[PDB]
C-alpha cells in the first residue's frame, strides 16, 4: 500500500519536475542558440565588409 | 486465549486486511472522495516520520502506519459500529483494544524498533543507555528503559479502554439520548491519542537514530 501511494505521488511528482528542468534547459538552449544565429550573422555581413573593402 | 478480545479483534483484522487490497484496487492519479483521505494519511505518516524519526523514515513508515491507522480503525469498532443488539455471553463486545496484551505489544514492538535502530546504525556494543554525557547517569537509563514501553502503552490504553467500558456504564443506566457526546469528545480524542503513540514512537526512533 506504501508502494501505491508513494508511486503515485511519485509519478506525478516525476513528471512535473522533468517538465520544469527541461523547461530551463531549453530556456538555455534557445539564448545560446539565438547568441550563435546573430553572431555567425554578423560573421557572413563582415564578410561581405571584408569583400567590400578588398575589392575597393 | 483471551476470547472476548480476540474474537471482534478478528473481524477488525480483516477489516485491515482488506483495507490492505484497497491500495490495489484502484488506482486514481487524482484520487476523488475517500482515497484523497489515503492519501492525505499517508502524507501524515511523511510529516511525523519526517520530523521526529529522521532519515531513515520510510522503512518505518509501515511500522508507524500500522499502529495509527489500526487505532483509527480500532476507534471505528470501538464507537462508531452499531452494536446495541448483538449479545456475547464471553465478555463485552467493544473493541480489540480491550485488552492489556494488544497495547503491550505495541509497546514491545516500538522498544525492539527503537532498539533495533539503535544498534544497527550506532554501535552493536553500546547505545543511548552507554552512560556518555555523565558517567553518574546510569538511574537515568534504568529509568527510561524500564519506563518507556508499558506507559508508552499505557497513554493509549487507558483513555481507549476507558471510554469502551464508559459507553456501556451509560446506556445501562439511560439510553444513548445522554452519551451521545460522550461518544463525540471519544471520537475526537480516540485518534490523537493514535497520533501521540506515533509521534512518540517516532521521538523513540529518532533518540535512537542520533
Amino acid at each position: 500500500l506504501g508502494d501505491f501511494m508513494d508511486k503515485r505521488d511519485a509519478s506525478i511528482k516525476e513528471q512535473l519536475s522533468g517538465v520544469k528542468d527541461t523547461s530551463s534547459e531549453v530556456k538555455q538552449l534557445e539564448e545560446q542558440a539565438n547568441a550563435v544565429m546573430r553572431a555567425a550573422r554578423a560573421e557572413i555581413s563582415a564578410a561581405l565588409n571584408k569583400m567590400k573593402k578588398e575589392t575597393q | 486465549i483471551h476470547g472476548q478480545v480476540l474474537i471482534t479483534s478478528w473481524v477488525v483484522i480483516a477489516i485491515l486486511l482488506g483495507s490492505a487490497a484497497i491500495a490495489v484496487r484502484s488506482p486514481q492519479t487524482i484520487p476523488t472522495g475517500g482515497q484523497n483521505f489515503f492519501e492525505y494519511v499517508l502524507e501524515f505518516i511523511r510529516d511525523v516520520s519526517k520530523t521526529q524519526i529522521g532519515e531513515e523514515y520510510r522503512p518505518w513508515v509501515p511500522f508507524i502506519g500500522t499502529m495509527f491507522l489500526f487505532i483509527f480503525v480500532s476507534n471505528w469498532s470501538g464507537a462508531l459500529l452499531p452494536w446495541k443488539i448483538i449479545q456475547l455471553p464471553h465478555g463485552e463486545l467493544a473493541a480489540p483494544t480491550n485488552d492489556i496484551n494488544t497495547t503491550v505489544a505495541l509497546a514491545l514492538l516500538t522498544s525492539v524498533a527503537y532498539f533495533y535502530a539503535g544498534l544497527t546504525k550506532k554501535g552493536l556494543g553500546y547505545f543511548g543507555k552507554y552512560i556518555q554525557p555523565t558517567p553518574i547517569l546510569l538511574p537515568i537509563n534504568i529509568l527510561e528503559d524500564f519506563t518507556k514501553p508499558l506507559s508508552l502503552s499505557f497513554r493509549l490504553f487507558g483513555n481507549i479502554l476507558a471510554d469502551e467500558l464508559v459507553v456501556v456504564v451509560l446506556v445501562s443506566l439511560v439510553p444513548l439520548v445522554v452519551p451521545i457526546p460522550v461518544m463525540f469528545l471519544g471520537l475526537f480524542t480516540s485518534g490523537i491519542q493514535a497520533l501521540i503513540f506515533a509521534t512518540l514512537a517516532a521521538a523513540y526512533i529518532g533518540e535512537s537514530l542520533e
